[PDB]
RNA sequence: GUGAAGAGGGAAACAACCCAGACCGCCAGCUAAGGUCCCAAAGUCAUGGUUAAGUGGGAAACGAUGUGGGAAGGCCCAGAC
RNA sequence: UCCUCCUAAAGAGUAACGGAGGAGCACGAAGGUUGGCUAAUCCUGGUCGGACAUCAGGAGGUUAGUGCAAUGGCAUAAGCC
RNA sequence: GCUCAACGGAUAAAAGGUACUCCGGGGAUAACAGGCUGAUACCGCCCAAGAGUUCAUAUCGACGGCGGUGUUUGGCACCU
RNA sequence: UGCCUGGCGGCCGUAGCGCGGUGGUCCCACCUGACCCCAUGCCGAACUCAGAAGUGAAACGCCGUAGCGCCGAUGGUAGUGUGGGGUCUCCCCAUGCGAGAGUAGGGAACUGCCAGGCAA
């Protein structure tokens, strides 16, 4: 199994970062589509969520699941964020490593506004 | 409402907590009737040296 | 005989039991292995010296999927 | 295959031992729906009752304030070397 | 005579034997010699009382030791001071409990065991006593 | 816990066991442990049983138609033991 | 002299010429951190090659490992890279 | 810069003999005897595989078991 | 309102295994490919990127099933604090506490925020 052996790869960020209560920014990569959700530090509610799933962005691109789509996802949950009155948040890459995508998304939150 | 103890034995080759419950009933020597008043503690001190108290 | 040694005793255990107020710094376990675990506000030292972060009463819980026990503090 | 029995009270270790140091002992029936039933019963009579290989496999009748409850013995407790019984669990 | 083919100890606290046994039902045979006293069977009477038994009944029948010794007695040599040392291991002891049933017999009459069990009964230090497989 | 460092009453006598903590006096009364036929203060007390061994008033494996209770299990008027 | 376990009577502590074992170091990677990984032992097939070297899959799941005793601990891995 | 490892380290630096002995002490501590104990010793008894031509119990009694004594070897160190 | 997915928790075996199923329009998965980003102590297996032909096989999710695990009374037993007592290596009595194992039975979990698709 692989899904199994991401999440014990991620776990070690998650509990590190649920111990500190800091309001983190997950990021679930697939083939097809990414998504992203800033949560709450006691990790059960949600603020803020995005993905290429929603109509609104996948209307716009050509593609569901590349660095030009991650980008407009990571754009889209940091435009929200700021409104919503988010900005110190954490980055949890979920068992993914920070090369592509999730790069992509990253950067496009730090760009649009969003402070980490 | 009151309970009159009194105590019917020595506090001589007692332990120390028996010899304390005593000291927290007011009780000095044997045929001793202290009268004090009813509530679960005071029920829980007898208790603990019903051996060598009567209650009225 | 052949044997007739021993260590000096170490002094392990918990120190501040559940509900007990302490203060920030105060040792709550001395324990050789994480017997228990750190949880909120309680840090784990080298020695794995489970010690307050934080002016609080110890909470003593049984938490996790291994239902491991676990040290957390409330002020 | 049928015993009069009372309806036990006290009950612990104290009421145990009191009552089987007077020639009864502690039994239980239970089964069903309803709510278990603690039962005191003479032990002279079940002493010679579980001598015949039926006891251990048909129904009996416990006779209780009247009332006959049908039962099968479960489980027994033996006293260790002496032979004698300490306590029957009656499923119903 | 009984022994255990090693242990991780050789020698072992002198303990106290109390409580009521656990090997009171007669499980695998027919009859059974039930200890109704109190105290601790060597290696040494276990052999000799299943010799007697295993006599008594000849070749026929079928029987068990329910007992194993397992615990290592320690004696001190003769004209020897206290101390300096924990003595040497001599013999081989299994604490019994009142109700612990002893020896187990099956394939022979009522009337051949109880007589097999009396000269067994004979060997051993504790008052024991015959009892039968009860169905439940 | 007691003695040590605690006398007094009991356990024959008996630091440590049971009862109980002596400030002094009285030719007063109630009790503790333990006792009540005589030595020696108080029941030859009352009721219902057991014990025949002087058990009580040292001791085991094992031995025995001792002797009391019980709860069962083998036979009768075709009359068993 | 120091460490580990039991004795030690479910906080700590606790003796004996009581019961068992270790230490008088090691390491510029065996530290730091970041990113990864999962073990024993079998089963069946396969050149030399056989019980066992290396390979493949399946079974088991921490019986493994932890620089060295024992203890407590570790998959978030303190394990191996 | 110290196996000051007798590891809170008396000196930088230290082994023996005394029946030729002596002083201060101790029944805080041994040797004799007493005491407590009874593993051992001694003396009984229980079971009875067997021996006794047959036959366990005339006489012996293996394997084991339970006592007594305070006679041995001891243990303890309570008196001196 | 409900039915289906994903994400992130709460709760950690009544929640886990096995076996029997069934699901692809989105969701998820394998699957396609290998200039580019990056990757292999060899290997696009993994990690990674560009895609959307293929299938729900495996995986994953959901429904069914006691195969086991797992939970689990009442009563009794063991143990034990305190005061007594005995035939004192061990017990017993008054009173308080009271298991473990087993037994009847229960049992193929339960939720919260959020996002998408479909019947509305
Ligand atoms: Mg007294
Ligand atoms: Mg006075
Ligand atoms: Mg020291
Ligand atoms: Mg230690
Ligand atoms: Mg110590
Ligand atoms: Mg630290
Ligand atoms: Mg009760
Ligand atoms: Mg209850
Ligand atoms: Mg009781
Ligand atoms: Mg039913
Ligand atoms: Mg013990
Ligand atoms: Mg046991
Ligand atoms: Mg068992
Ligand atoms: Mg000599
Ligand atoms: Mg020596
Ligand atoms: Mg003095
Ligand atoms: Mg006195
Ligand atoms: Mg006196
Ligand atoms: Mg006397
Ligand atoms: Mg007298
Ligand atoms: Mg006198
Ligand atoms: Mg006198
Ligand atoms: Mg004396
Ligand atoms: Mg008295
Ligand atoms: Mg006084
Ligand atoms: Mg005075
Ligand atoms: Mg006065
Ligand atoms: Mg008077
Ligand atoms: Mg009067
Ligand atoms: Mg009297
Ligand atoms: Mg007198
Ligand atoms: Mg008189
Ligand atoms: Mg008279
Ligand atoms: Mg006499
Ligand atoms: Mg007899
Ligand atoms: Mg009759
Ligand atoms: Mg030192
Ligand atoms: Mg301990
Ligand atoms: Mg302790
Ligand atoms: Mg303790
Ligand atoms: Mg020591
Ligand atoms: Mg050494
Ligand atoms: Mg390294
Ligand atoms: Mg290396
Ligand atoms: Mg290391
Ligand atoms: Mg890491
Ligand atoms: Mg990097
Ligand atoms: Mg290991
Ligand atoms: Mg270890
Ligand atoms: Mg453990
Ligand atoms: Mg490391
Ligand atoms: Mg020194
Ligand atoms: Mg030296
Ligand atoms: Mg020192
Ligand atoms: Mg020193
Ligand atoms: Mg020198
Ligand atoms: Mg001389
Ligand atoms: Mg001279
Ligand atoms: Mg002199
Ligand atoms: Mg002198
Ligand atoms: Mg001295
Ligand atoms: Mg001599
Ligand atoms: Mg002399
Ligand atoms: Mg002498
Ligand atoms: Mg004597
Ligand atoms: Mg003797
Ligand atoms: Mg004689
Ligand atoms: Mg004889
Ligand atoms: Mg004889
Ligand atoms: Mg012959
Ligand atoms: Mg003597
Ligand atoms: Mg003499
Ligand atoms: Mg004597
Ligand atoms: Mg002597
Ligand atoms: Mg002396
Ligand atoms: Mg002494
Ligand atoms: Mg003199
Ligand atoms: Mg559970
Ligand atoms: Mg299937
Ligand atoms: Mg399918
Ligand atoms: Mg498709
Ligand atoms: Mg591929
Ligand atoms: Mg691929
Ligand atoms: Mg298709
Ligand atoms: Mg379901
Ligand atoms: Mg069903
Ligand atoms: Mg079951
Ligand atoms: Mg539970
Ligand atoms: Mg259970
Ligand atoms: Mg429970
Ligand atoms: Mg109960
Ligand atoms: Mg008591
Ligand atoms: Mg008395
Ligand atoms: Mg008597
Ligand atoms: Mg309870
Ligand atoms: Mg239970
Ligand atoms: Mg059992
Ligand atoms: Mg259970
Ligand atoms: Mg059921
Ligand atoms: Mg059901
Ligand atoms: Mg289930
Ligand atoms: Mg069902």
């Amino acid at each position: 199994d692989k899904k199994s052996a991401r999440i014990r790869r991620a776990t070690r960020a998650r509990r590190k970062l649920q111990e500190l209560g800091a309001t983190r920014l997950v990021v679930h990569r697939t083939p097809r589509h990414i998504y992203a959700q800033v949560i709450a530090p006691n990790g059960s509610e949600v603020l803020v969520a995005a993905s290429t799933v929603e109509k609104a962005i996948a209307e716009q691109l050509k593609y569901t699941g590349n660095k030009d789509a991650a980008a407009a996802v990571g754009k889209a949950v940091a435009e929200r964020a700021l409104e919503k009155g988010i900005k110190d948040v954490s980055f949890d890459r979920s068992g993914f490593q920070y090369h592509g995508r999730v790069q992509a998304l990253a950067d496009a939150a730090r760009e649009a506004g969003l402070q980490f | 409402k009151t309970i009159k103890i009194t105590q019917t034995r020595s506090a001589i080759g007692r332990l120390p907590k028996h010899k304390a419950t005593l000291l927290g009933l007011g009780l000095r020597r044997i045929g001793h009737t202290v009268e004090r008043e009813d509530t679960p503690a005071i029920r829980g001190m007898i208790n603990a040296v019903s051996f060598m108290v009567k209650v009225e | 005989t052949r044997n007739g040694r021993d260590s000096e005793a170490k002094r392990l255990g918990v120190k501040r039991f559940g509900g007990e107020s302490v203060l920030a710094g105060s040792i709550i376990v001395r324990q050789r292995g994480t017997k228990f675990h750190a949880g909120a506000n309680v840090g784990c030292g080298r020695d794995h010296t489970l010690f307050a972060k934080a002016d609080g009463k110890v909470k003593f819980e049984v938490k996790g999927p291994k239902n491991r026990k676990f040290i957390s503090i409330e002020a | 295959f049928t015993i009069n029995a009372e309806v036990r009270k006290e009950q612990g270790k104290g009421a145990s031992r009191r009552l089987r140091a007077a020639n009864k002992f502690p039994a239980i029936i239970y089964g069903g729906k309803e709510a278990p039933l603690a039962i005191e019963l003479d032990h002279d009579k079940v002493m010679n009752m579980q001598a015949k290989a039926e006891f251990y496999s048909e129904v009996l009748t416990i006779v209780v304030d009247g009332k006959e409850i049908k039962v099968k013995a479960q489980d027994v407790q033996r006293h260790p070397y002496k032979p004698k019984l300490q306590h029957i669990d009656f499923v119903r | 005579m009984l022994q255990p083919k090693r242990t991780k100890f050789r020698k072992m606290h002198k303990g106290r034997n109390r409580g009521l046994a656990q090997g009171t039902d007669v499980s695998f045979g027919s009859f059974g010699l039930k200890a109704v006293g109190r105290g601790r069977l060597t290696a040494r009477q276990i052999e000799a009382a299943r010799r007697a038994m295993t006599r008594a009944v000849k070749r026929q029948g079928k029987i068990w030791i329910r007992v194993f010794p397992d615990k290592p007695i320690t004696e001190k040599p003769l004209a020897v001071r206290m101390g300096k040392g924990k003595g040497n291991v001599e013999y081989w002891v299994a604490l019994i409990q009142p109700g612990k049933v002893l020896y187990e017999m099956d394939g022979v009459p009522e009337e051949l065991a109880r007589e097999a069990f009396k000269l067994a009964a004979a060997k051993l230090p504790i008052k024991t006593t015959f009892v039968t497989k009860t169905v439940m």
